[PDB]
C-alpha cells in the first residue's frame, strides 16, 4: 500500500490519459487522410488554391490605338 | 466552323480616284483643309470596330 501510495499512479489517471490520447491521435489520423484526399482531388480538377502554376499576367496587356487598323 | 460572309460586287464599285501618286501627294494639305471633315467618321469606325465589310459606306 505504501509502494502504491508514494510511487505509482491511479488507474483513473492513466485511464483518462489513454482516452484523451486516443482522442488526440484520432483527430490526427482523420486530418491526415482528409489531407491526402483533398490533395488528390485538388490536383485532379485544379479548383483549389494550391496547385496553380503562374500563367500570363494581363496587366502588361495594354490595349491602345495602334498603327495598323486591323490588328 | 461558321463560314464567312462577304459582300458581292453589287456594292463594291465606287468610281475610283484614278489619279496617280504624284499629284495625290502634291495635293495633300488642301485635301486636308476643305475635305477630311467627314473622313474621321470613317476612320473612327475603322478603329473602333476592327472590321472592313462594316465601314464601307
Amino acid at each position: 500500500r505504501w509502494i502504491a501510495r508514494t510511487f505509482f499512479d491511479a488507474p483513473e489517471k492513466n485511464y483518462e490519459r489513454t482516452m484523451a490520447i486516443l482522442q488526440i491521435e484520432s483527430e490526427k489520423a482523420e486530418l491526415r487522410l482528409k489531407e491526402l484526399e483533398v490533395r488528390r482531388l485538388m490536383r485532379a480538377k485544379g479548383d483549389g488554391p494550391w496547385f496553380q502554376y503562374p500563367t500570363i499576367d494581363k496587366a502588361l496587356i495594354d490595349h491602345s490605338p495602334k498603327a495598323t487598323p486591323d490588328n | 466552323p461558321g463560314i464567312v460572309e462577304l459582300p458581292s460586287l453589287e456594292d463594291l464599285k465606287v468610281q475610283e480616284v484614278k489619279v496617280s501618286s504624284s499629284v495625290l501627294k502634291a495635293a495633300a494639305h488642301h485635301y486636308g483643309a476643305q475635305c477630311d471633315k467627314p473622313n474621321k467618321e470613317f476612320m473612327l469606325c475603322r478603329w473602333e470596330e476592327k472590321d472592313p465589310r462594316r465601314c464601307l459606306e
